[PDB]
């Protein structure tokens, strides 16, 4: 039932800092552990206690440990205004960093630490009565969260077999990009990570830098602006499974409602309303309209245009303030006026959720504390467009083999990159299959 | 990833090592007793990269200086900041070098060398993550070459899991010490090809350009052309000297900007070309300050950028300026000279921003750039060396120090590959 | 799997078979008699 999440990299472990002060700011739990409902001093067995672990204090500690082989930035996280919540042993601090290379992070500084990194997850996958599976966080660029995020899922279907694991990446964009090779970690931390992961979404930072300019207005998105809002979107796609809720309430519900082949798992997800603390703040919005939103390019996470795309499942979760009978008249709307092309072989229905709590934001932060909100999680065909926009930025590269000799100097054959690049070829071409 | 451990030898390089060190050492806020006075924060965020930390709110220059004439020392103890220098990283010999190499190499430098390798061990046990070593030499002299190379090489085998950089400077015929430059530029670069990963390359002749010519120095003195090396360094070192995201460390920085192994030789670039004690009447733009920075009048090596294409490109733009205009700008130059820029590296310009600007200077423009046109130097010295080398002049300079006259043809042949490799990366497309 | 590599990978394969003609020599210019200033001169009149 208890779920556990794990942090890889700079990208990975920032995200979890934001994401669960979200959790907590929307369960009402203090940062230093406590509750005003709660269930004395450990219960362990509410909604949100799928994820958080009580203590005869009462100390509502959150199930996860976080890596970095830099301890620059869990230091940020032992450091910041929350330092009194999580315990020592989640945080696991490295010393040479990965420096943006794959190879640094599964073989060479990789296998120098994973071991104590398996022994901190025992202790707290110990105390899960029962255990669901996991969720891991990292990037695709970074060295640390490309190479020992793909140690670990190897080294994480071995120690527990197959319960279930989520992934959560982060698409390199050429804005806030700060390396050249980019794009080969994230295709090799693809190419070794597919078959371990049962379900994945993905993130284009470009998509969050064009949401951020576009509708909150910051024409220089630092990194705590683009990661509080992926926060908040990530924060919708997990309510499901903290709160007593209808829909993706279990790991594997998300490899049925979104996967029908375990090959192609990369849902495309979109948000509304995002809409900023301090712009137009005229009449609020209806569900119709947020359930309209999530069909404009503008909200997707990933830049694709699932116009020119099939879909396969299509998800819907709400929160805050909404009618089902509205979200029925919105669904046969869509279903009716667009040009949603489904393939065959699918449910063509639209499963939706709901929960009754007002979704709560950081007080103070670059967003509103909006009254309805609406998720969708659609699997479409259209997001083989990302793939597309690596493998061009690989081609050019392996072309000219360049920057690949710093991956053979720190433990990796050559022949692993013409492997990665046929296995990318192939997901590629499912992609293809899929539609005719 | 932390501690820099710096080393400068011969009479050049520690001429121009000192300079650099009152450089930084007045950026970030240091005094020549080496008490901290500075009023802002951001200078001490990341400065035990260049400095131990010393008891008495004092700071060392984690350096080591080397040389084997006696009297450089004198003029660095007695110079203005050489009170700091912690009196053991002092290594230094009696017998001098000649502008030899063979003698810094093999001979009155090989009996100095272990010394040097345990003042350099005990600064590398009281580190705690040793990033790599940084080195600058004199090319054409016979000290920072030879017992350079020397201790390049020994350095790196000591630990090879570290980065290793240096600052090389070139033989002039402009300037000329002497007459076999080319010889010890030639074995130098021997080493410096599969020894290092990154090599910024000074070229003495070029700044004999920029001082005679766009500077108007009708006899440049050596500080003169130190001055402009000082410039420089100051500016490529500024990633890993304040807060930044790009080109955090060494080896991040060397991993963007060194797409095949051989090839990490860089031209730097500095705008503007700033004379010494000099006003600025009309302090450029952003547009004069990217426009400059690439421009062939800039650059430190002697060659043209207008014949040769840039694998990548590190710009650092310091001074508090719009970041918006910065990257309008660089897309600018970027893409008006696509035809000079290889696509088959996407996104490989990158650009960080400083908030300090240099010393006296506004704003500034420090560009790094990986050239496959920095072969117009090879090529010059690859001339200048072959011409002697045909009827093996002056060869018992070396030979009668002990020498193989095989090691001379493994160079010229390594050297002329290494050109050869340039020009066909240079010729790359997109099929 | 491209070209202009492959023009760079025929010298870099014939880069070290010239460090082979002269690892020989040195393993070879050892080896029973080999030795006294003469060396060269003795290995003239040998040859
Ligand atoms: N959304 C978001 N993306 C980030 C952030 N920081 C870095 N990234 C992205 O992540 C990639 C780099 O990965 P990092 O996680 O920073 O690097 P790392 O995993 O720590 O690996 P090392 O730096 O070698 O230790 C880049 O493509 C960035 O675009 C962040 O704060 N927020
Ligand atoms: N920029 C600069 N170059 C120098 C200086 N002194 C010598 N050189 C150059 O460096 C070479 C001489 O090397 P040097 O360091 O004097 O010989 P060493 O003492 O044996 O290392 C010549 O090619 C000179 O052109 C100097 O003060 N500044
Ligand atoms: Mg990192
Ligand atoms: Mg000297």
């Amino acid at each position: 039932r208890e779920c556990i999440s794990i942090h890889v990299g700079q990208a990975g472990v920032q995200i979890g800092n934001a994401c669960w002060e979200l959790y907590c700011l929307e369960h009402g739990i203090q940062p230093d552990g406590q509750m005003p409902s709660d269930k004395t001093i450990g219960g362990g067995d509410d909604s949100f206690n799928t994820f958080f672990s009580e203590t005869g204090a009462g100390k509502h500690v959150p199930r996860a440990v976080f890596v970095d082989l830099e301890p620059t930035v869990i230091d940020e996280v032992r450091t910041g205004t929350y330092r009194q919540l999580f315990h020592p042993e989640q945080l696991i601090t490295g010393k040479e960093d990965a420096a943006n290379n794959y190879a640094r992070g599964h073989y060479t500084i990789g296998k120098e630490i994973i071991d104590l990194v398996l022994d901190r997850i025992r202790k707290l996958a110990d105390q899960c009565t029962g255990l669901q599976g996991f969720l891991v966080f990292h990037s695709f660029g970074g060295g640390t969260g490309s190479g020992f995020t793909s140690l670990l899922m190897e080294r994480l279907s071995v120690d527990y077999g197959k319960k279930s694991k989520l992934e959560f990446s982060i698409y390199p964009a050429p804005q806030v990009s700060t390396a050249v090779v980019e794009p080969y970690n994230s295709i090799l931390t693809t190419h070794t990570t597919l078959e371990h992961s049962d379900c994945a979404f993905m993130v284009d930072n470009e998509a969050i830098y064009d949401i951020c300019r576009r509708n909150l207005d910051i024409e220089r998105p630092t990194y705590t602006n683009l990661n509080r809002l992926i926060s908040q979107i990530v924060s919708s796609i997990t309510a499901s499974l903290r709160f007593d809720g209808a829909l993706n309430v279990d790991l594997t519900e998300f490899q049925t409602n979104l996967v029908p082949y375990p090959r192609i798992h990369f849902p495309l997800a979109t948000y509304a309303p995002v809409i900023s603390a301090e712009k137009a703040y005229h009449e609020q919005l209806s569900v119709a309209e947020i359930t309209n939103a999530c069909f404009e390019p503008a909200n997707q996470m990933v830049k694709c245009d699932p116009r020119h795309g099939k879909y396969m499942a299509c998800c819907l979760l709400y929160r805050g303030d909404v009618v089902p009978k509205d979200v029925n008249a919105a669904i046969a709307t869509i279903k009716t006026k667009r040009s949603i092309q489904f393939v065959d072989w699918c449910p063509t229905g639209f499963k939706v959720g709901i929960n009754y709590q007002p979704p709560t934001v950081v007080p103070g932060g670059d967003l509103a504390k909006v009254q309805r909100a609406v998720c969708m999680l659609s699997n479409t065909t259209a997001i083989a467009e990302a793939w597309a926009r690596l493998d061009h930025k690989f081609d050019l590269m392996y072309a000219k083999r360049a920057f690949v000799h710093w991956y053979v100097g720190e433990g990796m054959e050559e022949g692993e990159f013409s492997e990665a690049r046929e296995d990318m070829a192939a997901l590629e071409k499912d992609y293809e299959e899929v539609g005719v | 990833m932390r501690e820099i451990v710096h080393i400068q030898a011969g009479q050049c390089g520690n001429q121009i090592g000192a300079k650099f060190w009152e450089v930084i050492s007045d950026e970030h806020g240091i005094d020549p007793t080496g008490s901290y006075h500075g009023d802002s924060d951001l200078q001490l965020e990341r400065i035990n990269v260049y400095y131990n930390e010393a008891t008495g709110n004092k700071y060392v220059p984690r350096a080591i200086l080397v040389d084997l004439e006696p009297g450089t020392m004198d003029s660095v103890r007695s110079g203005p900041f050489g009170q700091i220098f912690r009196p053991d990283n002092f290594v230094f010999g009696q017998s001098g070098a000649g502008n030899n190499w063979a003698k810094g190499h093999y001979t009155e430098g090989a009996e100095l060398v272990d010394s040097v390798l345990d003042v350099v061990r005990k600064e590398s046990e009281s580190c705690d993550c040793l990033q790599g070593f940084q080195l600058t030499h004199s090319l054409g002299g016979g000290t920072g070459s030879g017992m350079g190379t020397l201790l390049i090489s020994k350095i790196r085998e000591e630990y090879p899991d570290r980065i290793m950089n240096t600052f090389s400077v070139m033989p002039s015929p402009k300037v000329s010490d002497t007459v076999v430059e080319p010889y010890n530029a030639t074995l130098s670069v021997h080493q410096l090809v599969e020894n290092t990963d990154e090599t910024y390359c000074i070229d003495n002749e070029a700044l004999y350009d920029i001082c005679f010519r766009t500077l108007k120095l009708t006899t440049p003195t050596y500080g003169d052309l130190n001055h402009l090396v000082s410039a420089t360094m100051s500016g490529v070192t500024t990633c890993l000297r304040f807060p930044g995201q790009l080109n955090a460390d060494l080896r991040k920085l060397a991993v963007n900007m060194v797409p095949f192994p051989r090839l990490h030789f860089f031209m730097p670039g500095f705008a503007p070309l700033t004379s010494r004690g000099s006003q600025q009447y009309r302090a450029l733009t952003v547009p004069e300050l990217t426009q400059q920075m690439f421009d062939s009048k800039n650059m430190m090596a002697a060659c043209d950028p207008r014949h040769g294409r840039y694998l990548t490109v590190a710009a650092i733009f310091r001074g508090r300026m719009s970041m918006k205009e910065v990257d309008e700008q660089m897309l600018n130059v970027q893409n008006k000279n696509s035809s000079y820029f290889v696509e088959w590296i996407p996104n490989n310009v990158k650009t960080a921003v400083c908030d300090i600007p240099p010393r006296g200077l506004k704003m500034s423009a420090t560009f790094i750039g990986n050239s496959t046109a920095i072969q117009e130097l090879f090529k010059r010295i690859s001339e200048q060396f072959t011409a002697m080398f045909r009827r093996k002049a002056f060869l018992h300079w070396y030979t009668g120090e002990g020498m193989d006259e095989m090691e001379f043809t493994e160079a010229e042949s390594n050297m002329n590959d290494l050109v050869s490799e340039y020009q066909q990366y240079q010729d790359a497309t997109a099929d | 799997s491209n070209c202009v590599k492959e023009v760079e990978k025929l010298q870099e394969k014939r880069e070290k078979r010239r460090l082979q003609q002269q690892e020989l020599r040195e393993k070879r210019a050892q080896d029973v008699d080999a030795t006294n200033p003469n060396y060269e001169i003795m290995c003239m009149i040998r040859d």
